[PDB]
């Protein structure tokens, strides 16, 4: 470390990365993670003994679409309370407003991700996979009845710790069930993408969050994505290789018949009857899977009717599966909203933390 | 939690 502005900072060398924070927080300094816009370390808060995860955002003000990603990550992790949603601890001001250009946020710090250990050399019994998919409904139903949509729900957005426990986070692309736009956000992976979503749909629901849900308990029993798709129709054909090629009243929902010919344009295939292509699992929860990957968002299982599935009454319990009371009613398309006002809101966010 | 189904902890690097 090197203090800087008088010692109030301190830069740190993380494998050619400089983080700049706050003089409170010391090494030894962890990289655990590194996404599509975050660079993640973990660190210590010296002023309290606790490691915590502190998520470098470069250059996060370039543009209004980065700017909101951002905005979002943080005002829905400030409004959720939850067991299964991960908290925000800080968030660093930075040296100087007139020179805001990286975001720090600083997590809660958990052990690892669900793609981590889906791809580590354990086992994953029936029992982790039962347990892990309790926790993503529970928080789930939580994050919905705030009327939010997550919508890149994936084994890497799910942090865990060593006991599994299970954390929902990556909020950036989220939505409230009101703002349902068309435009979808690069994702490096579109292999938890809903059909609505690959095809473009304006108008979807919960429904979209349910589908990811599948897919991540389906790799959680086969221990490989189910449907890594190479491009976008290579996507959409291993769906209709598993579940079958929809019918005409499976397509109701789409809205051209360019999307129509699309999916049409592929070759047709029948639909795999899921004990065939899951044997020696549980019952339940291929029972579970198949109510999932339906094509027709309005015929998949709701989070609700989910957590009432037998697959899960070892775990379900109403007294222990709070809805949020308090909704979001932010409004992240405000059209005066601009990357300078994005970037008050946030350096106004980090004086609440550090006055 | 109930000991008939409290998953073994997991091994992490
Ligand atoms: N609080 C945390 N504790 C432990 N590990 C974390 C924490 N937050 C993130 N990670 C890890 O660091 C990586 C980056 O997390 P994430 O927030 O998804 O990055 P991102 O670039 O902001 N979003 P995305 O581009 O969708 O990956 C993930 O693979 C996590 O495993
Ligand atoms: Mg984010």
């Amino acid at each position: 470390g090197v203090a800087t502005h008088g010692g109030s900072y301190v830069q740190y060398n993380v494998y050619g990365n400089l983080f700049e924070v706050s003089r409170k927080y010391v090494p030894p300094l962890r990289p655990i993670g590194r996404g599509a816009y975050g660079i993640v370390c973990a660190a210590t808060n010296s002023e309290t003994g606790e490691e915590v995860a502190i998520k470098k955002i470069g250059n996060a003000f370039d543009n209004i679409i980065d700017a909101k990603r951002t905005l979002r990550e943080i005002k829905l992790l400030k409004h959720m309370d939850h067991e299964n949603v991960i908290a925000v601890k800080d968030i660093i001001k930075p040296p100087q407003r007139e020179n805001f250009n990286d975001v720090y946020i600083v997590y809660e710090l958990m052990d690892t991700d669900l793609h981590q250990i889906i791809r580590s050399n354990q086992p994953l019994t029936d029992d982790h996979c039962r347990f892990f998919l309790y926790q993503l409904l529970r928080g789930l139903k939580y994050v919905h009845s705030a009327n939010v949509l997550h919508r890149d729900l994936k084994p890497s957005n799910l942090l865990l710790n060593a006991n599994c426990d299970l954390k929902l986070g990556d909020f950036g692309l989220a939505r409230t069930k009101s703002e349902t736009d068309f435009m979808t956000e690069y994702v490096v992976t579109r292999w938890y993408r809903a059909p609505e979503l690959l095809l473009n749909c304006s108008e979807y629901t919960a429904a979209i969050d349910i589908w990811s849900v599948g897919c991540i308990l389906g790799e959680t029993m086969t221990r490989e994505p189910l449907f890594p798709g190479k491009d976008y129709v290579h996507q959409l054909r291993l769906i209709t290789e598993l579940i079958g090629s929809p019918d005409d009243s499976s397509l109701g929902f789409l809205r051209s018949d360019n999307a129509r010919r699309y999916v049409r344009q592929l070759p047709q295939y029948p639909r795999q009857n899921f004990a065939a292509r899951f044997p020696n699992m549980s019952a339940g929860a291929v029972d579970l899977l198949e109510k999932m990957l339906v094509f027709d968002p309005s015929r998949r299982i709701t989070v609700d009717e989910a957590l009432c599935h037998p697959y899960l009454a070892p775990l379900h319990d109403i007294n222990e599966e709070p809805v949020c009371v308090r909704p979001f009613n932010f409004d992240f398309e405000q059209p005066t909203l601009t990357e300078e006002n994005i970037k008050e809101l946030i350096y106004r966010e980090t004086v609440k933390f550090n006055p | 939690i109930h000991r008939d189904l409290k998953p073994s902890n997991l091994l992490i690097n």
